[PDB]
């Protein structure tokens, strides 16, 4: 249940500085007070991160998504190859109740949404979905900086998450946070695009305060620290300075 | 009381011997060419016919590391011993007497 | 080489002894050790004490002797020497 | 070569024929006193 | 002891260090995950159709409670034949996110599913990996998966630009160009369809009858264990020097009540070269730190064999509190002592201070009169 | 060792750190070396004509 | 195969690095003994009578 | 620059001659100042 | 000609006597090597590493 709009916006695609952020623990095995180093992937120091003010963008190795967001506006996740019912996909929806992560078949239209309604009850995002396998249902992931690293290794995929008070305007926060591991999937694809869904104000779509950055990663060594409390204050990157 | 790094040669000898002592005992944590660094997983997985072979290559690897580390120790104790011979000359003659 | 196998012990008892002549340069360096120490040091046969009352002819000495106070009984040069390295 | 390296020593040879004749110049002149 | 470790009937005054001793491990503790439930290997085994080779039908098994037994007992797998582990360990062990991969293949090409392995489905339909883990099970089948009429079903690859990755599928049923001149599509000469069908008839013999195959692949230790064996558990004591076997991590120490904090997701934690410093029990979610129970080296001091027969015990870096190489005598009422070098049984401490014979260390040395 | 060869290096990389450890002598032996001349010869402070 | 026959090749070398290195470090420390016995007797004898 | 013990990039080369610092090679090294 | 290695191919003016059909100079090391359609010598230098 879903159709084509006029109203083509275009996001005004920025670039910006990545820092230093993008830090996820790599194991699962608790460290305190020592230096250690480890090779993976990660977003390199200091990087170009592009920022939208609903296009569709290459998976490549791993995504860092970002967003300075008020009131939580994102809401949903679209993985996929062709996006399309021939491959299957992967769909996400954060809603104010339980999150659902499905993988499906589903048939994409062009502009997918969720809808709200003035008390809500509305999901038009796909429209068909015929052979798929795997559904899960967890606690709701969601003015506050919200980060989410997806990874997808050796048929495991991996969601990272973080969610920091902020209170700078517009560029990132120039300080450094791990991101605790969220959620492990272990179902193989061969994800290779993604997309995102918004709660647009269904009753006359309205939304445009849709800002939000995205970077890549790629594969390198990082050298981090392990404080007395088993967290990680600060980490150092391999391959971007001599002095590094 | 105030200039520091004074005391280069003390230093250094205590740091050679603490990052000698520290790659011998990192020097564990490596497969050597079997399947698993540590011995108690190899003995309870696999059949011992085979353990033999996994534990004659950690035998081996680690006999190596052991080896270099006693001679490096020795070439160490020497170079000491000559340093100390030399000190006790020289409390010998500039102490006890005008040199 | 082992770590409480007994496998791993009745495998190495077929190399011959290799680590016992290990074992025994590591007794001779210790013990090389402590005689370095001792020939280094002992160069008196008794033990001797200044004066309580000190008159040098205007020489100070007060910041070599060891002090009374501290129950090292090490002077301060000797306590900075200490305190610097770690 | 094969891997191996061999590198050039700090003090150049001009140098140590430099403290050579001071050394020999400040003991023809002064004697013992200099040191 | 000093007699047999000197070589010689007699030993003069002076001090030999003789062997070492350790704190003998009391009983054994087994801890493994409440859950339990019969695991589903019937359907991957007595399965009623099998696919292709190049279409292996793969499964995922987890959160269950696995028996060995009855696949190692029963005779009806003609080949059982594992890599990773001896096949009477299996019961033994604790593992996460088993895998099945089940196929048809002909009975002179069960040589090929080895590491290493060279040949037509090693090679163009599924490779194994160099250092598989796991075992591989293969019976006959000619009963079922052979039909007097011949079975087309079962389909195979011959051509391929390029080898396979281990564990890679392909599916793609493209025309093939087997020469300079491109086929565009078009079945004809230097062009052949590249998969080919079984000539699986009862009428022949061993080896060409239809077998059917299973590899079970596992993993070693690399996240929170799912699939346990059939062993129960039991309950934990401290301050004892055990043995214990935490969800398949072995080891021998004193356990005690940690004060470390774990986050929600870690499960144990070490510092330096593989040092497991803390564990979390599967059932109670508690956390608990491992430390080795006491050993150390000791040493005798003897006036010499021609004076006397009297020798004093020096256990090294030792506290005096806990000692009883057995030698319970000096355990009884013997004199005992403690000092920074560790605990000395057989001598007694005096007050006086002279110049003296041999030493022990931290400045505290020994000689005879007792 | 090698001679620019990826399997080689693969094969290496199992065996720990014997080339660190390795090449923290020649260093300490080079050094050594620059001492002693440094200590044989500048035994004066200036330079004399 | 390759593994094994590389695995020879590797281990033989090293061998042969580990001795040149104890050789290199025997003979470092003899040159040593002879530059402190030269530094002496150039500080006794050419800056004084001996 | 280009010295007899290689090839130095970061560091511009003076003409003066102080004590040296961090040594370098060839009769050669390096100090702060850049 | 079945012979492989890695280098820099320059210009020589070695003169080979006619039957050989590569050099070397010591430690078994080769140093110029014949191209069996020119019949030019050549020479192969280990380009730069440090
Ligand atoms: C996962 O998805 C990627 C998508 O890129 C697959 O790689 C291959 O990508 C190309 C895009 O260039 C797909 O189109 C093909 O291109 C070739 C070369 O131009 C052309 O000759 C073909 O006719 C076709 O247009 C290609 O289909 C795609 N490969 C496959 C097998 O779909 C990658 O293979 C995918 N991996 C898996 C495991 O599915
Ligand atoms: C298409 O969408 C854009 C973005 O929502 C609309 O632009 C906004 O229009 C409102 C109406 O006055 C303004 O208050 C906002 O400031 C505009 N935003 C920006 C970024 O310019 C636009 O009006 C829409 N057009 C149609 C025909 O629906
Ligand atoms: C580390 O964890 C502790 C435990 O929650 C944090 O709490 C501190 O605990 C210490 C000793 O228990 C107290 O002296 C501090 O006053 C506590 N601080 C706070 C803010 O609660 C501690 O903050 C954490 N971080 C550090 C650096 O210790
Ligand atoms: C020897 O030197 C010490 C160190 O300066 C003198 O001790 C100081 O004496 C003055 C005057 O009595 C005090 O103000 C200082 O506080 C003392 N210093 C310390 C560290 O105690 C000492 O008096 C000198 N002795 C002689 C005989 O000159
Ligand atoms: C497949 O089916 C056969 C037959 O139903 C199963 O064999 C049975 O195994 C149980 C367990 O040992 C025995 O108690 C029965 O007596 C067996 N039946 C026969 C007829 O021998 C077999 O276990 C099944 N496969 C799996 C994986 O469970
Ligand atoms: C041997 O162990 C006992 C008990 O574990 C130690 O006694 C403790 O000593 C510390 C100070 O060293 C005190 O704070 C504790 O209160 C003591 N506990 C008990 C139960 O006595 C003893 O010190 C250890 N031996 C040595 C040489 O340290
Ligand atoms: C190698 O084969 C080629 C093929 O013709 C020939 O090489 C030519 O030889 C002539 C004179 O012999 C030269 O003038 C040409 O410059 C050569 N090259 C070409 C491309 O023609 C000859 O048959 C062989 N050359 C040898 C054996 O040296
Ligand atoms: C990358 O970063 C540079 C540095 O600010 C910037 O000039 C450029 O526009 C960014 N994007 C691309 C595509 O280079
Ligand atoms: C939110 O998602 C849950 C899970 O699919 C669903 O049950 C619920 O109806 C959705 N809407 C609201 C308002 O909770
Ligand atoms: C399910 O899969 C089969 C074969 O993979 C396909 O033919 C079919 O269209 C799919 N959907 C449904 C609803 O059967
Ligand atoms: C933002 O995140 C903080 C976490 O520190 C949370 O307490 C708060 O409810 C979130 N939302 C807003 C609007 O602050
Ligand atoms: C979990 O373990 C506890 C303690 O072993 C036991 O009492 C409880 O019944 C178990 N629950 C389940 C669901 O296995
Ligand atoms: C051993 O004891 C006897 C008995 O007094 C004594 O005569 C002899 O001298 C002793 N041996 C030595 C080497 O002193
Ligand atoms: C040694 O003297 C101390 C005095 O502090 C006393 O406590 C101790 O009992 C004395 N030892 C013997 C054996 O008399
Ligand atoms: C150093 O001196 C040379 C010789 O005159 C001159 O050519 C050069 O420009 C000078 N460089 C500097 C930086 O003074």
């Amino acid at each position: 249940q879903c159709v084509n709009f006029t109203n083509r916006t275009q996001l005004p695609s920025a670039y910006t500085n990545s820092f230093t952020r993008g830090v996820y623990y790599p194991d699962k095995v608790f460290r305190s007070s020592v230096l250690h180093s480890t090779q993976d992937l990660f977003l390199p120091f200091f990087s170009n991160v592009t920022w939208f003010h609903n296009p569709v963008l290459p998976f490549n190795d791993g995504v860092y998504f970002a967003s300075t967001e008020k009131s939580n506006i994102i809401r949903g996740w679209i993985f996929g190859t062709t996006l399309d019912s021939k491959t299957q996909s992967l769909l996400i929806v954060n809603n104010a109740t339980n999150v659902v992560i499905k993988v499906c078949e589903f048939q994409f239209c062009n502009y997918p949404f969720l809808g709200v309604y003035y008390m809500e009850s509305e999901f038009r995002v796909y429209s068909s979905a015929n052979n798929c396998t795997f559904e899960y249902v967890s606690q709701p992931f969601l003015k506050n900086l919200s980060e989410f690293v997806f990874k997808n290794i050796d048929g495991y995929f991996k969601i990272y998450s973080k969610h920091t008070p902020i209170n700078l305007v517009r560029d990132l926060p120039q300080g450094f946070s791990a991101l605790e591991p969220l959620v492990d999937l272990p179902i193989g694809i061969n994800i290779t695009r993604f997309q995102t869904l918004l709660a647009l104000h269904r009753s006359g779509w309205t939304a445009g305060a849709a800002a939000y950055y995205v970077g890549y990663l790629q594969p390198r060594t990082f050298l981090l620290k392990y404080n007395e409390n088993g967290t990680i204050t600060d980490a150092v990157d391999c391959a971007l300075d001599p002095l590094s | 009381s105030s200039t520091a790094s004074a005391l280069g040669k003390l230093q250094d000898v205590v740091n050679q011997n603490a990052q000698a002592l520290n790659t011998l005992v990192k020097q564990l944590s490596s497969n050597f060419g079997a399947i698993s660094s540590v011995l108690n997983d190899i003995l309870s997985r696999l059949d011992p016919p085979e353990a033999e072979v996994q534990i004659d290559r950690l035998i081996t690897g680690r006999l190596q590391s052991l080896q270099t580390y006693v001679t490096q120790q020795l070439i160490r104790a020497a170079e000491i011993r000559a340093s100390a011979n030399l000190a006790a000359i020289k409390m010998s003659e500039c102490v006890l007497g005008q040199s | 080489i082992c770590g409480d196998s007994t496998e791993c012990s009745n495998l190495l008892l077929q190399y011959g002894s290799f680590c016992t002549q290990l074992n025994r340069a590591l007794t001779g360096i210790a013990v090389e050790q402590d005689k370095n120490t001792q020939e280094v040091f002992a160069q008196v046969k008794q033990i001797y004490k200044t004066p309580p009352i000190k008159d040098f002819g205007g020489f100070n000495f007060s910041q070599i002797l060891p002090d009374p106070s501290k129950p090292s009984k090490r002077s301060f040069i000797e306590d900075l020497l200490f305190n610097k390295v770690t | 070569f094969n891997g191996l390296t061999v590198l050039p020593p700090l003090l150049t040879d001009e140098m140590i024929a430099q403290y050579t004749s001071a050394l020999l110049a400040g003991t023809i002149t002064s004697g013992w006193t200099f040191g | 002891e000093t007699k047999c470790t000197l070589k010689s009937f007699t030993v003069e005054k002076g001090i030999y260090q003789t062997s070492n001793f350790r704190v003998q491990p009391t009983e054994s503790i087994v801890r493994f995950p409440n859950i339990t439930n019969l695991c589903p290997f019937g359907e991957v085994f007595n399965a009623t159709r099998f696919a292709s080779v190049y279409a292996w039908n793969r499964k995922r098994i987890s959160n269950c409670v696995a028996d060995y037994s009855v696949l190692y007992n029963s005779a009806s797998f003609s080949t059982f034949k594992c890599y990773g582990v001896s096949p009477t360990k299996l019961n033994d062990l604790c593992f996460t996110n088993v895998y099945a991969d089940s196929f048809v293949i002909r009975g002179d090409e069960v040589r090929q599913i080895a590491p290493g392995q060279t040949g037509t489905i090693a090679d163009y339909n599924y490779k194994l990996p160099d250092d598989f883990t796991g075992c591989v099970i293969a019976w006959n089948s000619n009963n079922l998966d052979s039909k007097v009429g011949g079975n087309y079903n079962y389909l195979y690859r011959l051509f391929r630009k390029s080898n396979l990755k281990p564990f890679e599928r392909d599916i793609s049923t493209e025309i093939y160009q087997a020469g300079s001149t491109p086929c565009n599509g078009v079945k004809g000469f230097n062009c052949y369809f590249p998969l080919q069908s079984y000539g699986f008839q009862p009428t022949y013999g061993v080896g060409y009858q239809p077998y059917r195959v299973v590899v079970l692949s596992f993993e070693l230790l690399h996240a929170p264990a799912t699939v346990c064996g059939p062993k129960k558990s039991t309950n934990l004591v401290k301050n004892k020097c055990v043995n214990f076997n935490f969800n398949g991590l072995t080891g021998t120490g004193v356990l005690t009540e940690s004060n470390k904090k774990f986050l929600p997701f870690q499960q144990f934690g070490r510092d330096i070269a593989d040092t497991t410093d803390a564990v979390r029990d599967p059932q109670t979610l508690e956390i608990l730190d491992i430390t080795p129970c006491s050993f150390g080296g000791v040493s005798v001091i003897t006036p010499g064999t021609n004076t006397s027969n009297q020798v004093a015990v020096l256990y090294q870096g030792v506290n005096c509190t806990e000692v009883p190489p057995t030698w319970r005598v000096y355990s009884t009422g013997s004199n005992v002592f403690q000092t920074r070098a560790g605990c000395l049984i057989g001598a007694e401490y005096v007050n006086n201070s002279y110049e003296c014979d041999i030493p022990i260390g931290a400045g505290i040395c020994a000689s005879y009169q007792s």
